RNA sequence: CCUCCGCAUAAGCCUGCGUCAGAUCACACUGACAAUUAACAGCCCAAUAUCUACAAUCAACCAACAAGUCAUUAUUACCCUCACUGUCAACCCAACACAGGCAUGCUCAUAAGGAAAGGUUAAAAAAAGUAAAAGGAACUCGGCAAAUCUUACCCC
RNA sequence: GCUACCUAAGAACAGCUAAGAGCACACCCGUCUAUGUAGCAAAAUAGUGGGAAGAUUUAUAGGUAGAGGCGACAAACCUA
RNA sequence: GCUAAACCUAGCCCCAAACCCACUCCACCUUACUACCAGCAACCUUAGCCAAACCAUUUACAUAAAGUAUAGGCGAUA
């Protein structure tokens, strides 16, 4: 029903409402997949009412009554999607060997600094593809000079910064 | 600017919106060879009728479903035409559009240049009837001109825009089956099929399983509406101009098995705040719930075929212009 | 610069194809030939200059008929729609040539050297010295490249060894291969050239822009130029 | 000469790289990557093919290898096939002779106008809502309305309750001639069925008669010219209908000529050899069914008819189907040429001239009418 | 799922399914003073109306008998001390019309 | 590329010209190759040939930066695999004609390791030492259950 | 005045990413607004 | 003429608008006469379990103690499935026969 | 009292007089909060072959010329249905809440849509209009401008 | 994206007289006068005019670019 | 007495030393920021201002030898 969009009709008009906390990784990590699926689906529904709640707050120009609860069903979820994720992750590990799912290759575009390129899955191979051939991924000798330029900007920001901090260090020293 | 009202409209509850943009009272009920034919015609597109390219589920309402329908109404005519003698001299129009444009209800425009000032909103519905008989006689009456019938009208709590209902400027059209140099000015069987829009099936597929009525219902009441509306423009009367005669018409709207039958009567044309402040009357729809004219065919073979149906049909067609 | 030539249509039609305007301009998007562009709209008609061909699976001399004798506006003379056996075509018309008539199209290098009629395509070694000719091919097999312009006709001046000699529409004469095609007699339309224009409207919708208005002073090319006719010309 | 211009024929491929002419070495190549690069030689890969079936991208076998592909050539009749000529190309087509009256049977089942009026005036004016309706709209409407105040004769005719007309109604023919197989495909147009079929117009005397007369040869413009050439063509016959079909007695064909544009439409000569295919065709599907597929001179000869089409002009044509081996006695047609009820229709008027229609004549009307009739 | 890379469907493999949602929505109170039966929610933009339809009957088990959704442009016009452009985020609403008749009026929270 | 003086006077003028080799295109047979490869070959190329004898012998001979082209370098770089391997160019029924083809270049004949990489450009090498190494990712699985068998035996050991 | 008469396709057709990265010259000007640090690279 | 704010399918024109969308992701496609194709596969279906009966709530009492962190390593579990491989003194070598492929992902989220 | 203007669509822009709260010619300015719902319109169409001579002009006569805008067929391939986007506004290009510019469909006095006059006075000079005795081009470079109109003749 | 010219595929032209015809709307242009001349405006307003079924006007998308383009030469126009 | 004045510390400059940067997910060469279908590809002396009081050949781009030998409208200058 679409009263799961609203929390118990007690807690209407109370300005400070109980929640305990959390759900810590460790906890989450010692919970089996098949709970874990069905505690996600729990949370899902609270943090909908919850964001409804802050929405009917805003409506009204009053102030929510325990927003912390929220943010605390929102580190939950992430929590939870780290768990599983991790979980996946050894996995696949242990299978084929791969860190992370979806592949690339350490391609270098036009302007010459090395993307990783997520590769981007579909129905033919690439060498009939229309779309993907345009795609070029090579520099050509006028990008060199620009990179070059590029490496010089970003020293001399690296340099400013250096100095700047010995020069805030002497300052402090000075003071003290 | 005007609110483009559709007679087969997916929206839901549109019935109850329809009524009040109308004005209209619904109420339930109305007011061998052929057989033989009615079979025949089921079979022909079904069966015997060897298609070339393949057919589809969205090519099926279009290629099998209309020509049988025109062949019933014509086959229908044919034998009828001994039985009536109007139906002879009446014409007949296939799928010739119906137009009708009324303005119903005042509003104050919510923002712009224009906020504040008095709007009196307007609609249109166009049609493009699957078939319909047209006669120079008008038909008879039904109801009495002035008929109480104390059931009441629905409310419209918010706005005609609520409901799936878009406004739009296009040329403004109050239009029968054909212009106004013609003697076959009236009529009394229109014909509709649904679109595969709203099959029944997907009706069920959807959570929307008490709105499989209530789809034709709104359909009879609008696209009838609107040819009465014609009619009544076609014989002077307007809104402040109201009618004299109670301008009847009827109908058969339908799917491939599943048909159901729908009477107009229209006592009023005055529908504007103008005119309905001092207003006692009101246009009456009187209907049937979707019975099916037939079960399911194998191969060369109705199941079951229904009878009643077909003789509700006849009623329609065989009513004469007194 | 973006140019994809209309030209593009492989197959033989006799169906009227979409002509685009160059404007003048070239595949650069340039103007290289000045004073085009703006006029009516066209189609093309494809014309079979080809006369001999035999329709499909056949050798021998193909008989015509002409069912129809139109207007083109691709070009000066006006065409023929010719159809034999199976196939219809375009041809270019010769003058007086009429719907209901029958052509002939030949291969036959006749030693007897057949008169001939004058919508009617021959190799040149049949046909009689001093006829007029028109839709010349300059080799065998090649197509009708010359004399093709409304009006316009050549006469076969003589024969020598395998080959003839052709005065072209300029009095300047050339040396064509015997077996090569010709149609004979003139090419239809004649009195194309006593056409007054009228008013620069006209032209204009000819697709023919102005002139321009910058004043050139003439040279010393503008003189008139009193020659002995080019040496003939041969293609063996 | 060689139409297709160099440019716009599909660019060359470039050359293959050096590298692949030496024998042998492994060219170090972008297939290794999954980019295209200037440096580094261009790869050569194998044809893919798919290994699924996708109907959105489905590349069809060529005509070669196809499950029903002949070597001789067929040519096929349509609606859209329209021929060279002419009256005398559909006759040599069909085997036939063409008499220039229709029969005095269906004059005689003749022997008021105002509803005939009304039916013009609300073709070409009255029926859409925009002013001055376009011939696809009003051509086929005409006729419908003609069909309907036909069949108001119903209560003077208790007979003409047992037909029905019908829309889509595809079928074909097919048979030799010179010998050169040939065909015929279905309508684009309506057709009236009826349970009884026509009676004889001709006696088995008069098809007797018949033999006498060549068709007419007409060189060089042969047979079978503007019809579809075709390969891949399949040989078997086909009414419009699965057996048991009441109403299967093709009465009359009326196909129309919608079309907008004058080059679209079908010049009447043509028309007039297109109708004359159909009721040949029609007939001989017919003959087909009644009788064994082979050939031979028929007992009872089948009668179909067909109308003309367009709203202005009316072509009348009855064909008689006696002999079902071409290649002795024809059969004999009858048509009633470009008739014509109403020359031109103002549907606004002038500045003196009406907004009606104008030269109405009720001769073409009364043939319709006669035609409708024939049966009962 | 929002921000997700979804598996290639060629013709004839697997149903897709999403265990584990990443997109979630908020029912507000429409302004506009919509009828009976009219659900208004606030969704992500990547969310379809199928996806809706699907999301309601499985988790909340509510009769969804139509969905209507509508992008909304969330403003621009407002600058800072920088006189940079702030934007509101665009948005997403739902109209969603419930089944059998079963209608809704949305509570007073904060009585 | 240059520039030259008008009429070769400096006070004249400068002007830029572009001088350009008379090229050719010809057969040429290659012993230790068994084919004949169209070249576009410069009159200096012939007669480079003729004073190194063999086509083949100049290819070998000629040293990278002489030689001057990347399908020369290619060429030298087939010569030296073929050396190498010693596989058969005549095919069989020439065995004896084939060592005879081997004895005349048996000077030059590198390792057949070096004798891959001979005459590639900087691009190509990398791309060709990224295909040799790269491989599919090991199962770390695989590597953990070997290590829980060595520790199994260690123990068994003890 | 006045010269300007925006259509968003003309633009995008002139100016857009697109066009810029099929010429070397429009690849140099996408660099060197890279190089400014220009927040806006290309139309 | 803004090229500081997003391109986005409303700012275009007519076939400007009607091309882009916003990340929504595709039901099916689209042929004939524009007439949308709803595959049921490509439509993602959400496989919610079974709540009743179930203890976890969607917080956790403030008197459950802390315990320190363990990111979860492949040689744990494959520690957590050692016993097994013990027992003997539950591996794919290639996952391409495989509804849920761990690599290429097949699965959503 | 004006209406030499209105409603739409297209393009363009992109929340730019909607509710509440707030401040400082007269009080569309900031902050929050709402808002635009698809059927209209965008977003198309599996292959290989093979076909498309007869304009449009109420398309009927006439009548032309500058020679034109709307077509299939054969065989093979095929069941899955309405997703995604635009849809506000007093609006765009002209630095401006700028007498300018701005495509099409309706409406041709408007059923839409507006307000030429902050208040007084009634000087000069200036602007726009109306008035005119008698004369009537005498004005002036020239009947420029104005109000009634129309004669004859040169030059290019 | 202004203008110059072109290509693609669209659109508009009432009413009266009778054909690059006449009068005359809408549109197009800009003769002469007055006002304005830091203006309503970096070329406008008011009148008065030339054109207005054509060598016309014009919405959209494309193309030619500077040693060049484009030009019914005015050494015009090519974003004040 | 109003307008205003004033105010150090943001940070920055020049060295030194040391070789830098660059995948939470999703998107991004199609009209970039767009989930999903059958064809191309990069390299090619710099010039001119200017100086020679104009202007055409011509004019630079660790220390010491050395501004030496040489070059050069045998001059500017190199
Ligand atoms: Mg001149
Ligand atoms: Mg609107
Ligand atoms: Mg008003
Ligand atoms: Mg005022
Ligand atoms: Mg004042
Ligand atoms: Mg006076
Ligand atoms: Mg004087
Ligand atoms: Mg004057
Ligand atoms: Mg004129
Ligand atoms: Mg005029
Ligand atoms: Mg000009
Ligand atoms: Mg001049
Ligand atoms: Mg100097
Ligand atoms: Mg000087």
């Amino acid at each position: 029903g679409l009263e799961e969009f609203f929390d118990d009709p007690k807690n209407w008009g109370q300005e400070k409402v109980k929640s305990g906390a959390a759900w810590t990784c460790q906890q989450l990590r010692n919970k089996s997949n098949e709970d874990l699926h069905k505690l996600w689906y729990v949370l899902l529904k609270e943090r909908n009412m919850l964001l409804t709640l802050e929405q009917e707050a805003k409506r009204q120009r009053l102030p929510m009554p325990s927003p912390e609860r929220l943010d605390k069903v929102v580190d939950s979820m992430d929590a939870l999607d780290k768990v599983v994720q991790e979980r996946e992750d050894a996995l696949r590990l242990l299978q084929t060997g791969q860190e992370r799912a979806r592949p690339g290759a350490w391609r270098r575009d036009i302007f010459g600094r090395i993307i990783w390129h997520k590769f981007k899955q579909w129905v033919i191979p690439w060498h009939l593809n229309k779309r993907y051939n345009r795609k070029r991924f090579f520099a050509l000798p006028y990008v060199d000079h620009f990179l070059r330029l590029e490496r010089e900007k970003r020293a001399r920001i690296k340099a400013r910064k250096e100095n700047l901090e010995r020069k805030k260090a002497k300052i402090l020293l000075k003071k003290f | 600017m005007k609110y483009m009202v559709y007679p087969q409209t997916f929206a839901l509850n549109a019935d109850r919106w329809y009524q009040y943009f109308t004005k209209t009272v619904f109420l339930s009920g109305l007011p061998a060879a052929l057989r033989a034919v009615a079979c025949d015609c089921l079979l022909q597109e079904h069966f015997y009728l060897r298609r070339r390219r393949r057919v589809h589920r969205y090519e099926e309402s279009e290629v099998i479903s209309l020509p049988f329908l025109d062949q019933l109404v014509s086959t229908l005519v044919g034998l009828l035409s001994p039985h009536n003698p109007a139906l002879a001299a009446a014409a007949l129009d296939y799928r010739c559009p119906v137009h009708f444009y009324w303005v119903r209800g005042e509003e104050i425009i919510p923002r712009g240049h224009r906020r504040g000032r008095i709007d009196d909103l307007r609609y249109q519905i166009d049609d493009k009837p699957n078939n319909q008989i047209r006669i120079s006689k008008q038909l008879a009456e039904f109801v009495p001109l002035d008929y109480s019938v104390p059931i009441e009208i629905p409310t419209i709590k918010c706005k005609p825009d609520k409901l799936p209902l878009f406004k739009r400027q296009y040329e403004n059209h109050i239009f029968v089956g054909s212009k106004t140099a013609d003697p076959c000015c009236y009529g009394h069987t229109q014909f509709h099929l649904l679109p595969d829009k709203l099959r029944r099936e997907r009706l069920l597929r959807q959570n929307c399983a008490d709105q499989i009525e209530v789809v034709f219902r709104a359909n009879a009441i609008a696209s009838l509406f609107a040819w009465t509306g014609a009619q009544a423009m076609y014989q002077g009367f307007w809104s402040e101009a109201d009618v004299t005669r109670p301008f009847v018409s009827q109908a058969v709207i339908t799917d491939g098995k599943y048909f159901s039958f729908f009477c107009y009567q229209l006592n009023t044309l005055a529908l504007t705040t103008q005119a309905d402040q001092n207003n006692p009357r009101k246009n009456i729809c009187w209907g049937t719930q979707s019975k099916p004219l037939y079960e399911t065919i194998e191969d060369n073979d109705v199941k079951g075929f229904n009878d009643d149906v077909l003789l509700q049909i006849v009623h329609f067609l065989l009513n004469r212009p007194k | 610069a973006n140019f994809v030539s209309w030209k593009s249509r492989t197959k033989y039609t006799i169906t009227p194809v979409k002509m685009r305007k160059s404007g003048g301009r070239d595949h650069t998007g340039r103007i290289r030939v000045h004073g085009i562009g703006g006029g009516h709209k066209q189609r093309y008609r494809m014309i079979d200059f080809l006369r001999f061909r035999p329709e499909e699976t056949k050798s021998g001399p193909f008989e015509e008929k002409v069912i129809q004798v139109r207007y083109d506006p691709c070009r000066s003379a006006d065409i023929a729609l010719v159809a034999g056996g199976s196939r219809k075509r375009w041809i270019i018309a010769t003058e007086n040539m009429q719907a209901g008539d029958t052509i002939l199209n030949s291969n036959h290098i006749g030693r007897m050297a057949v008169a001939a009629r004058e919508g009617d395509a021959h190799p040149l070694g049949a046909l009689p010295v001093g006829t007029l000719i028109n839709n010349v091919e300059s080799e065998p097999g090649r197509g009708a490249q010359y004399i093709r312009a409304a009006g316009t006709c050549g006469v076969l001046l003589r024969k020598v060894n395998g080959t003839a000699i052709i005065q072209l529409p300029s009095k300047r004469q050339m040396q064509v291969l015997e077996t090569c095609v010709a149609t004979v007699g003139r090419v239809s339309n004649v009195d194309h050239n006593k056409r007054v224009i009228g008013k620069a409207g006209r032209n204009r919708w000819l697709g023919k822009r102005p002139n321009s208005g910058r004043w050139h002073r003439k040279g010393g090319w503008a003189g008139r130029k009193i020659r002995p006719l080019p040496p003939m010309k041969s293609y063996v | 000469y060689e139409w297709g211009v160099r440019s716009t024929r599909k660019s060359e491929p470039p050359p293959l790289d050096r590298v692949y002419e030496i024998p042998g070495l492994e060219p170090i190549t972008f297939a290794g990557k999954m980019h295209f690069v200037p440096w580094l030689a261009r790869p050569i890969f194998p044809p893919w093919d798919r290994g699924y079936k996708d109907p959105r991208f489905y590349r069809s076998p060529p005509l070669h290898e196809h499950p029903l592909y002949k070597d001789q050539a067929c040519y096929i009749f349509h609606h859209r096939c329209r021929l060279l000529e002419g009256v005398k190309q559909a006759l040599w087509l069909t085997k036939t002779k063409l008499i220039e009256g229709l029969p005095e049977k269906v004059l005689s089942l003749v022997d008021q106008d105002e509803c005939v009026l009304n039916v013009i005036s609300h073709a070409r004016l009255w029926q859409t809502t925009e002013e001055i309706p376009k011939r696809e709209t009003y051509c086929p409407v005409i006729v419908d309305n003609l069909i309907q105040l036909c069949k108001s004769q119903i209560l003077k005719h208790p007979s003409l309750a047992r037909r029905i007309c019908v829309q889509n109604s595809t079928f074909s023919a097919t048979w030799n001639r010179e010998s050169l197989l040939l065909q015929v495909r279905g309508s684009g147009g309506a057709r009236l069925s009826t349970k009884d079929p026509l009676p004889t117009i001709a006696s088995r005397e008069e098809i007797e008669a018949t033999k006498n007369h060549v068709l007419e040869t007409f060189y060089p413009i042969s047979p079978i010219i503007d019809l579809h050439e075709c390969n891949i063509y399949d040989v078997k016959n086909d009414t419009g209908f699965q057996e048991g079909y009441p109403y299967p007695y093709p009465h009359t064909l009326y196909l129309l000529d919608k079309a907008n544009l004058r080059p679209h439409r079908l010049q009447p000569d043509q028309l007039r050899a297109k109708m004359i295919l159909f009721a040949f065709g029609s007939a001989l599907a017919q003959a087909r069914l009644l009788y064994g597929n082979d050939a031979k001179v028929l007992e009872q000869p089948v009668v179909v008819q067909s109308v003309g089409t367009d709203g202005r002009v009316f072509h009348f044509l009855v064909f008689q189907l006696n002999t079902t081996d071409l290649d002795g006695v024809k059969n004999l047609a009858w048509v009633d040429s470009d008739q014509l009820l109403y020359q031109h229709f103002w549907c606004l008027p002038v500045i003196v001239e009406p907004v009606g229609p104008v030269g109405f004549k009720p001769e073409t009307f009364r043939k319709f009418l006669a035609l409708y009739l024939h049966g009962a | 799922a929002r921000n997700v890379v979804y598996p290639l469907y060629r013709l004839g493999g697997p149903q897709l399914r999403v265990f584990r949602t990443n997109f979630f929505i908020q029912l507000v109170r429409p302004g506009v003073a919509q009828p009976e039966d009219t659900v208004q929610f606030r969704i992500p933009m990547e969310m379809t109306r199928v996806d809706l339809r699907n999301y309601l009957e499985g988790i909340y088990n509510v009769p969804v008998a139509a969905v209507r959704t509508r992008v909304q442009h969330g403003s621009n016009k407002r600058r800072d001390h920088r006189n940079v452009r702030i934007k509101k985020p665009d948005y997403k609403v739902a109209y969603v019309q419930l089944a059998h008749g079963q209608t809704f009026t949305f509570p007073d929270l904060f009585p | 590329l240059g520039q030259i003086y008008a009429n070769n006077d400096k006070l004249s003028k400068r002007l830029k010209k572009v001088w350009k080799p008379q090229l050719f295109e010809r057969e040429f047979y290659s012993e230790i190759l068994d084919k004949k490869f169209t070249v576009t070959v410069t009159m200096r190329t012939l007669d480079l040939i003729d004073e190194a004898y063999g086509l083949d012998f100049y290819i070998l001979k000629a040293s990278g930066e002489d030689l001057c082209s990347k399908f020369g370098m290619d060429l030298k770089r087939g010569m030296l695999l073929r050396l190498a391997r010693q596989d058969p160019q005549l095919h069989p029924e020439d065995p004896e004609r084939r060592a005879a083809i081997y004895d005349k270049y048996k000077e030059f004949a590198i390792p057949e390791e070096e004798a891959e990489w001979v005459g590639l450009t900087l691009e190509e090498a990398i791309e060709k030492q990224r295909l040799l190494e790269e491989k599919d990712p090991v199962p770390l699985f695989k590597i953990y259950v070997a290590e829980l068998i060595q520790q199994l035996q260690q123990q068994a050991l003890s | 005045g006045n010269e300007y008469q925006p259509s968003n396709i003309k633009r995008k057709n002139k100016h857009g990413w697109v066009r810029r990265l099929s010429t070397p010259a429009g690849v140099q000007v996408i660099l060197r607004r890279m190089l400014k640090g220009r927040k806006s690279l290309s139309h | 003429a803004d090229r500081m704010s997003k391109w986005t399918s409303k700012r275009g024109p007519r076939s400007f608008r009607g091309r882009k969308g916003r990340g929504a992701k595709g039901i099916g496609f689209l042929t004939s006469g524009w007439r949308f194709v709803q595959i049921k596969e490509m439509v993602p279906e959400f496989v919610v379990p079974d709540l009743t009966g179930f203890k976890l709530k969607p917080y956790v009492s403030y008197l459950a103690p802390e315990s320190e962190e363990t990111p979860l390593t492949a040689a744990q579990l494959f520690s957590e499935a050692v016993a097994p491989a013990i027992e003997k003194d539950g591996f794919e070598p290639t996952q391409e026969g495989k509804l849920f492929q761990l690599y290429p992902r097949n699965f959503l989220r």
